[PDB]
């Protein structure tokens, strides 16, 4: 439904940004958008909320924004530790509650 | 600390039906609108169903809609889904997830806070 | 055709007149007739009410989501409505009146609450 | 702006200060003003039956399905709406009252029987 | 879990009761018991006439299209909702009811001109 | 004995109209609805028009949606069926049913009684 | 619309079964199922109705049953004077109000 | 004299935005329905859009609902058009026009009484 | 949407037709249509409305009238001012409002 990128990847301590593009009836017209982070083999956690907020229990180091359709995440101190799959969802209205684009392997070099 | 587990069922052939059911403890689990997410074994997460606190509304996707069946008993603190006529393109983990959902009186959600670990469901 | 004219007919047939019935609810020595006045108006009011709470305000025929239960009467429909007149019915179901408004006015909480969340 | 303000303009301007006079229809010696009272009251809740009856409870303005007869009144829209008054109006069509009301409470009885087939 | 029961509790719990408090609002010597009669039961109508007005009538929980002025109150939902009563809410907000009021009326009648047109 | 007559059209041009009658006796008119049914020369039933024992609500198949009329008269014990712009399709027997409805204080139906034998209906 | 199949046969005194297979959203939702019997020439009889029922006029020898989204019609003591197209429809909504089958035609040998 | 005049905009990139607005004079602005009219170089006329007279009601041909918005100053007289994210496939001349909707209390329209002259958008 | 043909023409004096050919739910539907007239290079002009009326302004030489699902406009005393692409427009309902033809060139010949 949403598009992501494959094959993210930068050194640790290089910031990189994972976006998420998605349509007018979606990311266009809804700010709830949100980003998960998936090691492999465990249950999805989540990062980010309401385009820009993150939960208590995460690090500052994982920041959201957004502009027109296109939605991304920002993860700036990047670390080993974050290798993992990160997904985009969106409220995409009444009818189709939620959408998600494929995962983003996020390679740290 | 929040847990939910998931006690799901195995090995199932297609056309026929398996039940599903998630235990939730640490958190009222009154308070707050439950849903299921799919994942295939090489795909992304897709939302499935999702259930008010209350147990009264209900909204499916519409692969599953004449399919599926949500429900919640919220004495016993579990969340249950129905599924018949097993498509082989439902195998997947299915994981037990809080959010989804408010209730008006209530700040808004739109996204899952919690997660369980995820029941494997496959269908031949 | 007038007022109570259908009293004698079976409950499909007087189920016609509804208005002509609820048109007639309304209209020291002169005190007697001022109080009967005052009490005729609480009384409609109550009944008012009470049609408001339950969901059915504005309407004479109203469908709920109450199903019925056959220990309050297991006749059948044609059995029901196409022999019996109302008085006879409600001599039949008077016991179990005040069970089925109490469940009357609990479905109705449960619509307005789920309405108002489907509105968020 | 005020109670009665609009009654010498035309009708389509009148009909935008309806709750203005809506809201002014409610509020041995001393018995006389009760009297006054309890009738002022019945007649603002047989008014209230009437809009019920018809369909149009709980609005101040309400379409129905009864057509217009040109034998009512054969003026267009403009003569009754750009200009003409209410109180000029309500002279010119007061002997269909009675005809016009008798319709709108038959139309509202069909109404509600075929919606009561239509959720079975 | 009687009437007014639900008065030390918070609003988001005694929202749950209201059909319990609306039950409770109906029902020379022996005339100034019915002044207070007659005016139970103008009091009573005003109140549905204004939820009539502002086009909720029927029901106990209405939504409207006014939206919230911060003005007004500038606490959330999780505050007022779960950690206030409604008798304090009645205060803090008691300065802006006519205010509120006006506003819903104004809608209202935009409401019912748009629905006529739309049946043109 | 119930008896249901269809006194119908013949052959028809397409792109014309011909209407189609039935007389009812042998039970009281006003107490059914009504339907036609319709077989195609070379096939099996299917159900075009559906109306109340009152003559107030009427269904259709989505094919003659906007092209059939069906109405009712329980003075006249009749039944009938305008239909419009005939295409070559429609060339069917056309079968006067009494059944396919009930209406609220009545049992149910959802099955058809009886039927006439049905007029022929031939498009040019 | 609902599959029925052709040419079901048997000698006179053998049962006979007549299978109708439907969707969900009709026999499988609603138990509205009915059977008629067509001779050639003449207007379809009803035979059986919602599912179970018969009505009167007809033999006990016709009795319908269902389970899933599959109706059938089970004739017992067969006749020679049974043979005719029998036709399965069912209520399916309030969108598509009745659905037929083909019809299948019963050979008795 | 009954007058529209454009005041639009010119030559922009696609995706972007561009307004129109229109001038009225020589009637009452508030007493009439107004629409916007399109027409590409080398085609015929293609309804766009419609607003009440009190600007409280619109409506869209379902090609652009998800991109225009359409408006209404009552106090300046005057229309206006904000579209977004320009198709390529929106180059033409957008007209102001009078009509097309009427108020339930006045005779009916359904036709346009007035046009303007055209504003030229178009998009690379 | 609506079909109208191209290049009607004739000399002065004489009349045309211009048809409009619609559906159901259209023409055949509703008593709203209106002629409008073109010249090229200027914004269109109302001839007729409500399928026979005509606007105060314009002649008596234009006309419409309809049958079935087909309008058509009617032009008497053809003057060599004529030339102009008329158009056809009728109102088809509520989610459709209006639905155009193209324009067909009169040519006076
Ligand atoms: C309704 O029931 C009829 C038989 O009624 C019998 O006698 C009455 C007084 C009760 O005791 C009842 O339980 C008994 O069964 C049937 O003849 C009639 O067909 C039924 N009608 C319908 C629509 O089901
Ligand atoms: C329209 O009116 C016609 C004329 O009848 C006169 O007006 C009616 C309303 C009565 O007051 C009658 O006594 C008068 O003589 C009727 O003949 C006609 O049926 C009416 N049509 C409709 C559709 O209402
Ligand atoms: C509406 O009527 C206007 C006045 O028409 C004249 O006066 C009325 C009172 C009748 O006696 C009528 O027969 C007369 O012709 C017209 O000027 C106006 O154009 C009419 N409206 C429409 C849309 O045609
Ligand atoms: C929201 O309120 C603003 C302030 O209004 C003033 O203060 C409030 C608390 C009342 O006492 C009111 O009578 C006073 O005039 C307004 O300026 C603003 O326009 C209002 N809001 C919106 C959303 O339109
Ligand atoms: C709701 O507000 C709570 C308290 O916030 C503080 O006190 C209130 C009365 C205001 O003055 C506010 O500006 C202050 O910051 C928060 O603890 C609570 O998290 C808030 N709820 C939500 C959903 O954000
Ligand atoms: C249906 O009724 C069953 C038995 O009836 C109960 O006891 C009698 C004496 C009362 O008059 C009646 O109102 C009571 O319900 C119950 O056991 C059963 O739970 C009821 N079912 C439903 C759905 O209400
Ligand atoms: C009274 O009963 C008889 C049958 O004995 C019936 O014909 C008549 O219509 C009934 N009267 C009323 C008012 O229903
Ligand atoms: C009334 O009930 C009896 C039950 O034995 C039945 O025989 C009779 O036909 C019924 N009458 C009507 C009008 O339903
Ligand atoms: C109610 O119950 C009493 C128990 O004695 C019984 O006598 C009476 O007839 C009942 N009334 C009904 C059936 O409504
Ligand atoms: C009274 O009529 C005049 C025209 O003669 C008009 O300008 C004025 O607004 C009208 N006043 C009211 C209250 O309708
Ligand atoms: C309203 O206008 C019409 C048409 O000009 C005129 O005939 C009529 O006399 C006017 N009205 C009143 C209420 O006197
Ligand atoms: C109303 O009826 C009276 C009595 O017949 C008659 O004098 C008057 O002219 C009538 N009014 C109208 C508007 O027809
Ligand atoms: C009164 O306050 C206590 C907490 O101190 C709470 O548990 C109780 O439920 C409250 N009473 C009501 C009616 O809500
Ligand atoms: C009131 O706010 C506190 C946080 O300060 C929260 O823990 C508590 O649950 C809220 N209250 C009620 C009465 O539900
Ligand atoms: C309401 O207004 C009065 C002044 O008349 C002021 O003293 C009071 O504090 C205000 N109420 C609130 C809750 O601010």
């Amino acid at each position: 439904a949403l598009t992501q990128p494959p094959s993210v990847s930068g050194s640790p301590g290089q910031s990189v940004t994972i976006s998420c593009t998605g349509t007018s009836s979606d990311i266009g017209s809804y700010n709830y958008v949100s980003w998960y982070q998936q090691h492999p083999g465990k249950a999805p956690k989540l990062m980010i909320y309401d385009v820009t907020q993150r939960p208590s229990g995460v690090s500052d180091r994982f920041s959201g924004s957004k502009s027109g359709n296109t939605a991304s995440l920002t993860i700036s101190g990047l670390q080993a530790d974050d290798e993992a799959d990160y997904y985009c969802s969106a409220y995409a209205g009444r009818q189709t509650f939620y959408i998600f684009g494929g995962g983003t392997r996020l390679t740290v070099l | 600390e929040v847990q939910l587990v998931e006690t799901g069922g195995g090995l199932v052939q297609p056309g026929g039906s398996l039940k599903l059911s998630c235990r939730a403890s640490g958190y009222t689990f009154s308070s707050f609108a439950m849903s299921w997410v799919r994942q295939a074994p090489g795909k992304g997460l897709e939302w499935v169903s999702l259930i008010n606190d209350r147990g009264g509304l209900t909204f499916y996707v519409d692969s599953v809609k004449g399919r599926f069946t949500i429900s919640r008993d919220n004495s016993k603190n579990t969340l249950s889904l129905q599924m018949h006529s097993l498509r082989d393109g439902d195998t997947a983990v299915y994981y037990c997830a809080t959010g989804g959902m408010s209730s008006a009186l209530q700040s808004s959600k739109y996204y899952f806070d919690f997660w369980g670990q995820g029941a494997l469901v496959t269908v031949s | 055709l007038g007022f109570l004219g259908a009293a004698g007919s079976t409950m499909g047939a007087a189920s016609m007149t509804l208005t002509v019935q609820a048109r007639n609810l309304l209209s020291h020595w002169g005190i007697k007739q001022l109080q009967a006045r005052v009490l005729a108006v609480e009384h409609y009011l109550r009944d008012q009410q009470l049609l408001g709470i339950w969901g059915c305000s504005g309407k004479l025929i109203c469908c709920t989501n109450v199903p019925w239960n056959s220990s309050w009467s297991n006749r059948n429909l044609s059995e029901i409505w196409d022999n019996m007149t109302w008085l006879q019915w409600d001599k039949e179901i008077s016991n179990y009146t005040q069970i089925i408004y109490g469940l009357l006015e609990e479905s109705q909480n449960q619509q307005e609450k789920n309405e108002q969340d489907l509105l968020e």
